[PDB]
């Protein structure tokens, strides 16, 4: 962790570069319900939901954590 | 801090000096050498006084008198926020680095920029948190009753102090310390309330403090190169540094220091074992002396007239004569019976061994035989062999028994000459077999 | 306060209009013809017409190569680059050395351009958006000290103005030319709407919001190859963390030279750009491969190579790299036929004793005539370099005892306590043990 | 513009007649007939391009002339014949072997030309009116595009609709369109909007609006070299690799559908094949290895014509312990051709120096000309050619315009040539440091 | 067209059951040599053996390197033949080792054959025809999708799953293009547009492939030549996956890796168990080897260790030294600068040089390809300098004395014109010579 003293522009960038909606939402997926809400329920079409469920797979269910 | 179990220097805490710079005969752990020991006082002024840069000091002499003794003694009486950059020579053959760049980043390491800042902190003891929630998470409401030991208040919290004291659970009875500006939250820990343990705080809740950084050059240079961020101080690969981000940074340090916004502290690098860089590595030295950004460069060796690496021919100290002529040296001596009953004495006392006076006789005795780290060596030996019969105090048998046990240098080149057929020679040729 | 080391008393070469040399003037100290010499160079830099021209200067060593290389940069001013060089830099573990070489080549000419700065700053006190899914522009208002301000903007710097989370009553800070937004904070009016609150108050500007200024950059060639030639891709402005995958040096190609080039050539002839060559100094020559010795002869030939500036301080010596090449100075004879060779002689006693004088003066020290000339005796005996760095040390011990001035006596005290190289050699020489 | 006063660019083109002969001076060369004949013989053969994987060898003494006869091909060769000219030392890379460095710089020498026509609409956009249907399959477009002197509407489809989405116009972006490829680029925006927005941003430019004719017809040329193809088609974006050198040793397979494709592009008639011309300056200083694969890649279709330049005597070779004739293999001499330059004369030196000073744009006095020429006689010609730079600066520090034999003696003075600087060095042997790390510093003994 | 220090030999030039003539396919002499590289052309074709070499020495300028060219010539042009030089093992990314190995496998290839049943054109029609029974909580529940494709000479109406109109959704398939769908995959492709569709919007980006011919449905068998280190690069390196580590490979760059022998022995035991099944044949080629004195000791006896493999191909091998010291060692003296251990297991075929009236023939096909017209004093003077410096300065004198006989506005080579080249280019003998005799660093 880095931190500067008194301020929050440095506490801003640093959370945008931890947490980056872009590469954290391709890392990951939507929920099933939360995709019927976007395409059904508001209108908005497939192609311009944002690209998920880049993460590669693991060799088992044993191999998918550290515990 | 600094966790250290017991080193071979770990006894010296300075260099032994009056206010004249004359060296004592006993103090701070440091014996004899009184013209090095002034030398090297009188570098340390140098170091202290700062205005000038770029000078570079031999130190030369026979293997274990006082070199590496002489620079931790410097190192320890520099104190501390002034960098120190020891080095071997070894060190600077990488594989992802070449080794100029190697030097360049160590000489930048020793050179710092002072900056003093001012910041406001809450440092309190928290009483009660009360908070209100909606159903859905939309509005919260929020009490904060905090306390010193000297005063008392309550404080209305907006959202975002709402959502950064769920996060990191913050309960009745905790100390903390907030940051306003920056919302970093820190649990300094529980006060004293039966009912880890703190003290609760004194004086007003909202402080003032100023503090003070130290940041190396090379650290400013990793982080304005924008290829890499500051993990490549960590991890350590930088990875060959432009120097167009260095005449940046030397224009700025500048700007700073005329401005008055910042202050130059310049350092020590020490190369342990100088005589095993290479002939490109003194032909850098000798143009990266002359800058004004350049710190003081403490050299050790021991080689006497051996061969320039890089090249064929012998020079002396296995230095080309361009860098010593650069160079100024001090040089040191063997030790005498008394001195080296007296680093016994202080290395004994240093172990927590006890030692009787004859044991202690018979030690100097071997070791102006020998030498002075193998008496050096057997004194925590016989220790242990006398708490193997039961005994405190370290006698003379004592002493004895580790000789007969563990060998030195001399005999060892004494029963490899007599037993040289039973050993491997340099064509290979071993004899296993006993018979015939 | 002042911080000297082994330089900075060498202001220039002191020469006048004609181009003759004073004897002392500009901090150096007799050498009249390698000055004069350094000077033509200087005029021939300053002509501005010719590249590739080359100039090595020999001679022994503590002669005053490096100061005549310092003294040319000083002469020639700031706004000229110059690219300092030593030859063992020219060996690196990511790329080759001809690439080493070409790039220190192309950073010693530079481009410079006239540009302005246009900043707005102040307290956002409207922030309306308006569309024709799609936001058209949006109308910002900010206030300062001095007054309100009202302006339009694209969606393309409102989309970064949301990134920086703006709300009403920050103060924020917009580049017209770039379009780049940073946020200060919140202002001191905002202050008292909580007890508590993670954000950091500032005060209103007190100037103007609207301000405007005349810049000048500075640009060397290698910046624009390195601009274009990065492999992983673009960068973002603000990055503490690195990019993942570490970017190292890549052999750059010719035509990505050749394009820059291109760009360059476009832009001079509408006089948004001046060109300006420079100065490429390499010390210790004689630490170059055959290698490099080789691509310089067709580096040398190219119609935008800077003035290179050679020096070495070798005899008849073999060059590295080869076995029986007996050549002086180090250098082979093909790059010594495209060179011109300035000697550098040595120095009597009483140029050394006024040296060592300069160097004291620069030091702030004062040091007794009979000091000095004792002073000047060990620099004719021993070496000038060991007389001069004995001065601080003759400083210390004459502080030590309360005294502003230096004395015979520290000078034999700071000789008996700092040895140079032959007395140590005579130790070294009738010794036991590895010294 | 970005080109200054070179080594050698006084030399435009090669001074040869209808029938191959040489004049005695002209297009900047003087003297040098047999090798200028020979010149001209083997760029005939360049510009036939009829044969392939030909070894010529220009061997002389340094100072001769033998890269400003290489100067002078490739002056004469012209424009869109690929001339790649590289020296000894640039093979060996760290990250590329030196037989892949080798292939990569034959290919860079031989070309391809291809001939395409444009059909350009270019103009400022007034309006995009977008008409959906109430299935939504298919888009209808509405484009008015503008120029200075007439304006028009054009219909658009789908894929105009999507490919105008993305880098949107905001109607007054100034665009370009072509017909029969449909290529889409934004240049900018237009100068009449230019006072509209208040601060421009980061990813926009400011173009002026264009004019005359909206429709243009045009033939453009492209020249491609091989290798472009063969980075090209190695990875997914290889334009980076194109211009960062990252090819990093490509395969052979790729290679060989290349060759395949493009002898089935000549035999279709899309494109031609442009044979070029190859140059390495100091050839001496390769290994045995690189002979080994030049002797080899030399016999292949797809070769150029190899110009090799060396000044060595009979001197070892690199990588072997034995010495040669020219620094070469006998089995690299065998297939090559050699061209001889001899070295000059008084007339010759003083002609060169007379056209070195009108290049530079110095004016010197008969006297002054004929004392250079002499000492040009005298050491090489290289301290002539720079004893008049210098001598130039000499004579305007006087407030003086023609150079003088006073310029010429003072420059003499100032300024040491290799035999004075070795007669110094072995009369003062003592005060450098010689190979055994030997050097009096002190000036006392 | 462009001529190139060869492609004047078309083959070896043997007649069948018998030796070679005198003078037949571009080729002069050297009968004996011919004859052993024709029996190991049949030996080639035999089909049989494995890892055999063969290593053809003699002085320069003899026919080593035609010797091989030809071989390839003679077996075709479905044979693999991996031209390599001793000098190109060395690289800086992988091992040599890896390299030889992957030289080895180049020149192994594969015949495979398949039946492709396709069904393609522009459609006519695409409705998705719904159920009977609509489940509640969905919509537009879909039974079968009707297609209707035309092509040229025939149109034909489809009866589909419901499951490829999502492939067709995800493809952009609308009205008026032509597709291609595969029966057993289903995977409908957008080949394109028709061209009747084209003319309709001034703007467009889409091309227009015209109609296709043949019928709507056709089964085709194709026959596709590939070889096994293809096999091991596809093999070693993924698909197109959703992973970042597949995309983020696919756009760096493709630095060569150590395949292990396990990828080897799986596409081994896969290629023996569909070459069983009758549908794969497999073909050893050809791997040719020059100079191969560059080669060390290291790559000679990775050479002894892969020879005795069970797939390795025939190998070629030509050096032209003689009494030489191996490369990587300092006091070995060998033949050819081959080690005995390698030397022991190959075949050596020796060739000879030539002699005055094979020397005037070779110039005299080498003036017939390059299209030119030699008198014949001229070409005995040739002849005779052929004999006197080399066989190659006098063939590479021939385009020059074109080009000067084209200069005199004349058709025909002349005296004076071989001349002129004599005095204008110089050969390795006079050059030394003038080396020799001046000292002023020539
Ligand atoms: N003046 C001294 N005071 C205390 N200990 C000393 C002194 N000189 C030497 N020593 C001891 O002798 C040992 C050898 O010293 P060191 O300088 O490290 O060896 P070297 O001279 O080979 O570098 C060290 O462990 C140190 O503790
Ligand atoms: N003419 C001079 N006047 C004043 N100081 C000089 C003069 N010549 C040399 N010096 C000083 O002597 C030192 C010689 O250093 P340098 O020139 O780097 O050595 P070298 O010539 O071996 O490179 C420099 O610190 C410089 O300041
Ligand atoms: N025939 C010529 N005409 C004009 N200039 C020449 C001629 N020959 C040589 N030069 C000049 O001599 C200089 C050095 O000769 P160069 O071509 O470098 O010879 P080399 O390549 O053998 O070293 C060049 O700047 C060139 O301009
Ligand atoms: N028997 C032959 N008939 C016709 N041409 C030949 C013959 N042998 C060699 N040549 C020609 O000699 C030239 C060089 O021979 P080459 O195959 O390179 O010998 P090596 O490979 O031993 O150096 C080739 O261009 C080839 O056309």
């Amino acid at each position: 962790t880095i931190e500067v003293l008194g301020s929050s522009h440095v506490t801003n960038s640093i959370n945008n570069e931890l947490f980056d909606p872009l590469i954290s939402q391709a890392l990951s997926d939507i929920p099933a319900i939360t995709q019927y809400n976007m395409h059904v329920k508001k209108g908005i079409p497939v192609e311009d939901f944002p690209k998920t469920g880049l993460f590669p797979e693991p060799l088992n269910k044993n191999f998918s954590s550290n515990i | 801090k600094s966790l250290s179990l017991i080193a071979a220097h770990s006894h010296i805490t300075g260099l032994g000096l009056d206010e004249n710079l004359q060296p004592r005969p006993t103090s701070e752990g440091m014996v004899g050498q009184l013209q090095a020991r002034r030398a090297a006082g009188v570098i340390l002024k140098m170091v202290q006084n700062g205005t000038i840069a770029g000078r570079a000091v031999l130190v030369a002499g026979p293997p274990s008198t006082g070199k590496t003794a002489l620079a931790m003694g410097v190192s320890q009486s520099l104190g501390k926020d002034v960098p120190f950059t020891a080095i071997a020579g070894s060190e600077i053959f990488s594989l992802e680095l070449s080794k100029t760049e190697a030097l360049t980043q160590a000489f930048r390491k020793s050179i710092g920029i002072k900056i003093k800042e001012e910041t406001e902190l809450i440092e309190g003891e928290v009483v009660e948190i009360q908070i209100d929630r909606s159903i859905t998470g939309g509005h919260k409401q929020g009490k904060l009753t905090i306390k010193t030991t000297d005063m008392e208040t309550i404080y209305e919290l907006g959202n975002k102090m709402i959502d950064g004291l769920t996060k990191e659970k913050v309960l009745a009875g905790d100390v903390i310390s907030i940051d306003k500006a920056s919302g970093k939250i820190t649990k300094l820990g529980r006060s004293f309330a039966r009912s880890r343990f703190v003290q609760c705080p004194e004086g007003e809740l909202q402080k003032r403090k100023t503090v003070v950084h130290t940041v190396s050059l090379h650290e400013i240079d990793v982080i304005n190169s924008r290829t890499q961020g500051f993990l490549a101080l960590f991890t350590g690969d930088t990875g060959e540094i432009r120097s167009e981000v260095r005449d940046q940074i030397n224009t700025k340090v500048a700007e700073w220091k005329e401005e008055g916004k910042a202050e130059i502290v310049p350092g020590v690098l020490f190369i342990d074992e100088v005589h095993m860089l290479d002939i490109e590595c003194f032909s850098f030295i000798n143009r990266a002396l002359e800058d004004e950004f350049a710190p003081i460069v403490m050299m050790a060796t021991n080689r006497g007239v051996s061969k320039t690496r890089g090249t064929n021919y012998k020079s002396p100290h296995g230095l080309p004569l361009d860098l010593l002529d650069r160079s100024i040296i001090i040089t040191t001596k063997s030790y005498n019976e008394q001195e080296i009953k007296t680093i016994l004495s202080i290395r004994a006392q240093e172990e927590e061994v006890e030692l009787s006076s004859d044991a202690l006789d018979l030690l100097t005795k071997t070791g102006v035989e020998t030498s002075l780290r193998y008496s050096s060596n057997l004194i925590s030996v016989a220790q242990q062999i006398a708490m193997k019969r039961k005994n405190n105090t370290v006698e003379v048998e004592d002493v004895k028994r580790a000789y007969l046990l563990f060998l030195d240098s001399a005999r060892s080149v004494k029963y490899v000459q007599e037993n040289e057929s039973q050993y491997i020679d340099d064509q290979g040729n071993v004899q296993i077999s006993i018979a015939k | 306060v002042t911080r000297t080391a082994a330089h900075t008393h060498i202001k220039g070469l002191g020469l006048d209009e004609s181009g003759v040399a004073k004897r002392v003037e500009g901090g150096f100290v007799g050498q009249i013809e390698a000055r004069e010499a350094c000077g033509v160079i200087v005029d021939l830099i300053k002509a501005k017409k010719m590249s590739g021209r080359a100039i090595l200067l020999a001679g022994g060593p503590s002669t005053g190569k490096t100061a005549l290389a310092l003294a040319i940069s000083q002469e020639l001013g700031p706004k000229v680059p110059f690219c300092p060089l030593v030859g063992s830099e020219l060996y690196s573990v990511e790329v080759k050395k001809t690439e080493t070489l070409m790039e220190n080549f192309r950073r010693a000419i530079g481009l410079r351009i006239k540009e302005t700065k246009e900043v707005y700053e102040g307290e956002v006190t409207e922030l309306t958006p308006e569309d024709a899914k799609t936001i058209s522009h949006v109308i910002v208002g900010l206030k300062s000290a001095k007054g309100t301000k009202t302006l339009r903007l694209d969606p393309t710097i409102y989309e970064s103005i949301q990134r920086e989370k703006v709300s009403i009553g920050d103060v924020i800070y917009i580049e017209a030319n770039t379009g780049a937004v940073k946020r200060v904070g919140r202002s001191d009016a905002y202050a008292t709407e909580f007890d508590l609150e993670t954000e950091e108050y500032v005060p209103l500007p007190k100037g103007e919001v609207h301000k405007k200024k005349e810049i000048v950059q500075d640009v060397t060639l290698h910046d624009l190859d390195v601009a274009n030639a990065r492999p992983q891709g673009g960068q973002d402005v603000i990055s503490m963390m690195g990019q993942l995958l570490k970017p190292k040096k890549t052999e750059i190609t010719e035509k990505l030279r050749q394009e820059v080039n291109k760009v360059v050539a476009k832009y001079i002839d509408q006089g948004v750009a001046e060109l300006i060559p420079g100065v490429l100094f390499i010390d210790e020559v004689n630490m170059l491969d055959i290698e490099i010795f080789t691509y310089l002869n067709k580096a040398l030939e190219s119609n935008i190579a800077p003035v290179v500036v050679l020096a070495s301080n070798r005899g008849m010596t073999t060059v590295r790299g080869t076995e029986d090449v007996i050549s002086p100075h180090g250098v082979p004879p093909d790059l010594i036929d495209r060179l011109l060779i300035v000697r550098t002689l040595p120095y009597d006693k009483d140029e050394i004793r006024t040296i060592i004088e300069r160097r004291a003066t620069v030091e702030r020290l004062q040091v007794e005539s009979s000091a000095l000339d004792l002073l000047a005796t060990m620099g004719t005996e021993t070496s000038l370099r060991y007389a001069l760095q004995l001065l601080a040390p003759c400083g210390i011990l004459a502080q030590t005892s309360n005294r502003k001035e230096i004395v015979v006596n520290d000078v034999n005290e700071a000789k008996l306590l700092f040895l140079d190289a032959k007395r140590s050699t005579k130790i070294l020489e009738t010794s036991a043990n590895y010294l």
